[PDB]
């Protein structure tokens, strides 16, 4: 009975471990692209403010 | 090609002039022979050539080539079962062609340009090939010598040669920029070639000597240090390393040493066999030879050939052994061309870049994956050799920095004629910890924890001699006795190999875990007898113990059911007792 | 994870900045077609005679030649004409011993550093 | 603009003779381009009127001189230093080696600092347990501290320092405030190692998770060996940006500084330069002391700066200039023993040739116990009479001393037994002082002399 209690609590926490570490996981890379993808978004309509001070600044 | 006249000549340096625009470490021909020298401190338009073979009866006026390329190596097909000298020569060749004196300024190449080998494409036009990756296979002994990219070639393949057999020389494919890859290639010497990524180290460079893998292991991808004072072996301790591994493929680089060894080594290994294939074991080692009397700045050369031709065998997937003889002679001869150039020195001589050159030679062994995809390892086993003991040497202390696995040889053990001199008291291996699931696997369950057990009564028998001289021997009650009697048992039957005898010098693990399980439970029964009152001069007259003692003779063979009749002989000899 | 969507961020942030530098560099190679061309390429090349102290030599390209003769008729200067440019002029010293290039390019490669901390304090 | 220079005279070693160059600065950066386009970094440590020289940080393979020419670049040297490089990985240089962008840069700073002012230090006061023993117990660690931990050749110097990593914590509430729980931030500063030790530190600090708090400046074996110069400077400018501009707790792991000063004998012997001992120059313990004095709490200010340094004694001493000048800079060392770690004692740190001068500011009544410093006391002196107690055992034998004497034996190896030894467990500080206690209850009242009535009366037993 010690080592079976012991296997099938080492079969459940390994389950758990396992669906519970991949939910996180994929859940961080899904927020990652839409982070990703928001700052990329507020940056492209914010553009055109830099281009014109880099150049102004570069040239005499 | 910068051409210009020698200036002056001091030395083996000729400092020549009328260079403008030679690079540094290129390599230039010197003199109206031929002579090939390296070339450092420019200054002006004045270069400062070192020669690599000797320099007498030249003169000031004779024209120096700038070739304009580094130390090249050339790699391909052809060099196992082979000897060179330290700029990739083959002494064979030369032997044929100039007389049994190795003259100066003769220019043999170092792969034969003329034998044909089978050539068996894995490209097909319209493909891509990046560095590193595999053209096709060559077969060349029993092994499959595939053929690689350059570490600096990338492109589409327009055309391929067909299937037929082929000489080394002809260029096999074709890429769509109108290169066209050979079969050899050439690299410089003192550029590392890449990797991908370096892994880190879980199998055990296996060397068939009982010391030197029980108690002081080192992996695939580590280094280890051999130092040593004279009639302390390590000639014999190299070559065991190099007849008796498990590494697929060996490069011998011997920098500074007699050439007694380089015969012996030439000579006998065509008689051998591998463990692993069969046939010879001369068809697996790369042998790069310096011996003293050849030229001294040689030696420096000797060494980045050796490592670069073993770097080259590691991108295929062999897993390589490189065995570097008397790198203190190359540490000379860094002090030869340094004082010859009018540096000033750092402890003794030595030029303050040694460790760190020493450092750039102990960095290329490792355990990769390759640029191929596929897996493969370098290891390096270093002798060193100090003045006298004097483990307080700048190259002993600069090499010591650096390596994983230190194996400190001794005279005092040595002049006893016990070979191997292995000073287990203070040699170390870091490797133990990380060599534990393998072992765990592949060798026994307990192995690490008997190891440890016959490491603690090694220990306690050290500690415990000194006041057994001091006292004598009297005084010791009844199982310190025994303590002692173990500890000669362990070091007359388990440490001392004899590397002639013909079943004695490979010694597997298996054989050294049931050696090692015969002292223990010898150990643990004689404790268990002497707790009830028998006395300890009875102990060490039984037969059984006879029976251990000539159990390093047993063969792997003969080995499993010797070792149970040992087993049910060490129980049943205490019964009486 | 955390170091997954960090370094997600960075290197989308980082790739953003990689094109403004783009088109500043688009926009600096179509400069020479401007009315007030020859006079910011000898604007350039009067700094680059100004930095270096009685220059010799002075490379500029065949399509550099006609813009800047007035330059070539004073301060001492020869002119060395040489397509090796892209844009801007260089000053060649003493004896060739020292040149000072001025080209467009290479002050925006040399000037991307502080300027690069404005650009990304400008976007956020 | 960009200037150039041509008319390189001499290439030799790591150094080079540019001439006609009144304009590069002391002490200025150059890159260095051959026919190839490579570019290679330098450093002018000469100028004269009429040439100057230049020492070239990475290999000098290739060079010629009808080609190469030397620009200039940042007057003096510098660090551009961002708060966005909390995760990132750099060489020797200061590039990213981890296929992500180049960093943003809000201020560049001086690569080599200012020396501190010593009226606006503070003192270094709020205790840190690190989990071991000795260093909890008997050679304290306070925040704000510069101690190297000297190693032989084959101990493990990087496993203790990545243990202190891993589980250095201050604790508020025997001080008195709380207040929060801010962790460390790692600065590890590798000057030359050889992947397998690398491969010990990021597997540790990725397995611990603190990669995203820690920068490190990787400066591997086979990198060149000039850059070891420019690697502590770099990742010192980090530490006292993110302590003293951020309010970080910047805790710098200072790898093997012998490579360090092996740097600095190639490049002093390369100059002709007056030599001090066993060949390394004059300077030495200025650099030393511009590396280590980079280090401590300031006043009015939040942050803190802890140094470890690494030291591979030479020859296992303290006489080598490399760990006695460390010694001679620093606020105690932490010293590791060759017989300790034969006998399978991990962390083998011998406490008497180890000190930490900064103990008496950040123990005691209020901040640890009250019982600290006395414990401390009567632990040095009763092993110190064991160990040259064990000298007498291996002059005359056992069988001529009385029991007292024996005492101290059956102290000093149930000390190294007991109170050393211990495998990656995180002893506290209130558990260390329990079983110094217990080691001090083998030893009986009268032979207890630093010890005050009432700690004795109230904690034997």
């Amino acid at each position: 009975e010690a080592e079976a209690k012991a296997k099938a609590l080492e079969a459940q926490y390994r389950e758990r471990e396992r669906a519970e570490t991949e939910a996180l996981l994929a859940r961080y890379r899904e927020r990652a692209e839409a982070e990703a993808k928001a700052v990329r978004e507020k940056a492209m309509a914010r553009l055109d403010e830099a281009v014109a001070l880099v150049l102004k600044e570069v040239l005499p | 090609m910068i051409q210009g006249v020698i200036q002056k000549i001091a030395g083996p340096a000729v400092i020549a002039k009328g260079m403008l625009g030679a690079r540094m470490y290129d390599i230039c021909k010197v003199g109206e022979e031929g002579l090939v020298g390296e070339i450092i401190r420019l200054d002006g338009d004045t270069a400062f050539v070192q020669v690599y073979e000797d320099t007498s009866g030249l003169k000031v006026g004779e024209p120096v080539v700038s070739t304009g390329l580094p130390l090249a190596v050339e790699l391909g097909p052809g060099m196992l079962n082979g000897i060179y000298d330290g700029i990739q020569r083959p002494l064979e060749r030369i032997r044929e062609k100039t007389g049994i004196y190795i003259t100066r300024g003769v220019v043999v190449h170092a792969l034969d340009r003329e034998k044909k080998w089978a050539w068996t494409p894995m490209v097909k036009p319209g493909d891509e090939v990046r560095g590193g990756m595999v053209l096709g296979t060559v077969p060349e002994f029993g092994f499959t010598h595939k053929i690689l990219v350059p570490p600096d070639v990338r492109g589409r393949v327009k055309e391929v040669k067909p299937a037929g057999e082929y000489t080394v020389e002809e260029p096999v494919v074709v890429l769509e920029d109108g290169t066209e890859l050979k079969m050899y290639h050439t690299w410089p010497v003192r550029r590392a070639r890449p990797v991908q990524r370096k892994l880190d180290p879980n199998t055990p460079f296996l060397t068939g000597m009982r010391i030197l893998d029980v108690l002081f292991p080192v992996a695939m991808g580590g280094t280890a240090a051999i130092p040593g004072p004279f009639g302390s072996g390590k000639t014999v301790t190299q070559q065991s390393l190099a007849k008796w591994s498990n590494a697929d493929v060996v490069v011998y680089v011997g920098c500074g040493e007699r050439g007694n060894e380089m015969t012996d080594v030439l000579v006998e290994f065509p008689e051998l066999t591998d463990p692993k294939t069969g046939g010879p074991l001369m068809h697996r080692t790369v042998l790069i030879a310096n011996t003293s009397n050849m030229p001294v700045a040689a030696r420096e050369a000797s060494i980045y050939v050796g490592v670069t031709i073993a770097e080259y065998f590691r991108d295929q997937g062999f897993s390589v052994a490189l065995m570097a003889d008397s790198t203190s002679r190359w540490a000379e001869a860094l002090r030869e061309i340094s004082s010859r150039l009018e540096e000033m020195p750092a402890e003794e001589g030595y030029p303050p870049y040694l460790a760190a050159r020493l450092a750039a030679f102990y960095e290329r062994a490792g355990k990769v994956i390759t640029l191929g995809g596929e897996e493969g390892a370098v290891t390096i086993v270093g002798a060193v050799s100090p003045p006298g003991g004097d483990m307080s040497e700048p190259v002993t202390q600069s090499t010591l920095r650096i390596v994983g696995a230190f194996w400190r040889l001794d005279a005092s053990l040595a002049f006893r004629r016990h070979f191997p001199a292995i000073n287990w008291n203070g040699s170390y291996s870091l490797f133990t910890s990380a060599l534990d699931p393998w072992y765990r696997e592949n060798v026994a369950e307990d192995y690490p924890e008997l190891r440890d057990a016959i490491s603690e009564l090694l220990q306690r028998e050290a500690g415990l001699q000194e006041i057994v001289q001091l006292v004598g021997p009297d005084a010791l009650q009844d199982a310190e006795r025994l303590v002692i009697e173990v500890g000669r048992i362990i070091r007359e039957d388990f440490l001392q190999q004899n590397a002639y005898h013909e079943v004695d010098a490979y010694c597997s693990m298996k054989k050294a875990y049931g050696i090692m399980k015969m002292i223990l439970a010898f150990y643990k029964e004689a404790e268990a007898a002497i707790k009830r009152g028998v006395s300890i001069d009875e102990i060490l007259q039984l037969p059984v113990l006879e029976r251990i003692g000539r159990a390093r003779y047993v063969s792997e063979e003969e080995f499993p059911a010797y070792f149970e009749e040992a087993m049910k002989e060490i129980q049943g000899a205490f019964k009486a007792l | 994870g955390e170091l997954l969507v960090a370094t997600a961020r960075t290197q989308a942030r980082g790739e953003v900045l990689e094109e403004v530098r783009r088109r500043v560099r688009e926009a600096l190679e179509a400069l020479p077609q401007k009315p007030e061309w020859p006079e910011v390429v000898r604007k350039l090349a009067l700094e680059a005679l100004e930095a270096l102290p009685g220059a010799k030599a002075l490379v500029a390209n065949p399509e550099d030649l006609p813009h800047l003769e007035a330059l070539a008729r004073e301060r001492g200067v020869e002119l060395q004409a040489e397509p090796a440019l892209r844009l801007g002029v260089r000053a060649v010293g003493a004896e060739g011993k020292t040149q000072v290039e001025n080209s467009l390019l290479a002050r925006l490669d040399r000037a991307w550093d502080a300027l690069s901390s404005k650009v990304a304090q400008a976007l956020w | 603009l960009k200037k150039e220079y041509t008319g390189i005279t001499y290439i030799s070693g790591p150094l080079l003779f540019v001439e006609n160059a009144k304009d590069l600065a002391y002490g200025a950066i150059v890159d260095i381009k051959d026919g190839t386009g490579r570019v290679r970094g330098g450093q002018v440590i000469e100028v004269s009127e009429e040439y100057a020289v230049i020492q070239v940080f990475e290999e000098t393979t290739g060079l010629d001189l009808a080609t190469t020419s030397v620009s200039l670049v940042e007057d003096v040297a510098r660090l551009g230093v961002s708060k966005e490089m909390l995760g990132r990985r750099f060489n020797g240089i200061g590039k990213p080696i981890d296929g992500l962008p180049p960093i943003t840069p809000e201020k560049r700073l001086p690569i080599t600092g200012l020396p501190l002012n010593p009226v606006a230090r503070r003192k270094p006061e709020q205790f840190i347990q690190t989990g071991i023993s000795t260093i909890d117990v008997m050679n304290t660690l306070v925040r704000g501290q510069k101690l190297p931990i000297f190693s032989g050749s084959g101990l493990p110097a990087n496993e203790i320092a990545a243990q202190i990593a891993r589980q250095a914590t201050v604790r508020p509430d025997l001080s008195g405030e709380g207040e929060k729980e801010e962790p460390f931030a790692v600065v590890f500063a590798a000057m030359g190692i050889t992947q397998r030790e690398l491969s010990y530190f990021i597997q540790e600090f990725e397995r611990t998770g603190a990669l995203s708090r820690s920068v490190l400046f990787l400066n591997k074996a086979d990198d060149p060996t000039i850059e070891r110069i420019l690697t502590p400077r770099m990742a010192l400018t980090v530490a006292e940006y993110l302590a003293f501009e951020h309010d970080y707790h910047v805790l710098v792991i200072l790898t093997d500084m012998t490579n360090y000063c092996e740097a600095l004998r190639e490049i002093g012997a390369a100059r002709e330069e007056i030599p001090g001992r066993r060949g390394y120059p004059g300077y030495m313990y200025t650099d030393l002391a511009t590396i280590y004095e980079r280090a401590g709490v300031v006043e009015g200010k939040k942050g803190s700066v802890t140094q470890i340094p690494i030291l591979s004694m030479p020859d296992d001493d303290r006489t080598h200039p490399i760990p006695d000048l460390t010694g001679y800079i620093t606020e105690g060392q932490i010293q590791l023993s060759r017989e300790l770690h034969r006998k399978g004692i991990y962390p083998p740190i011998d406490p008497l040739p180890s000190l930490s001068r900064l103990m008496n500011n950040g123990v005691g009544k209020g901040k640890t116990r009250e019982d600290h410093k006395q414990v401390s006391d009567q632990l040095y002196s009763a092993y110190a009479n064991g160990v040259d107690i064990r000298k007498l055992v291996a002059i005359i034998g056992e069988d001529a001393l009385t029991e007292n004497d024996r005492r101290y034996l059956q102290f000093a190896d149930a000390f190294e037994r007991f109170f050393i030894n211990q495998g990656q467990q995180n002893r506290s500080i209130e558990e260390s002082l329990q079983i110094a206690w217990a080691l001090l209850s083998m030893l009986p009242q009268g032979e207890l002399k630093r010890i005050s009535k009432d700690h004795i009366g109230k904690y034997y037993g």
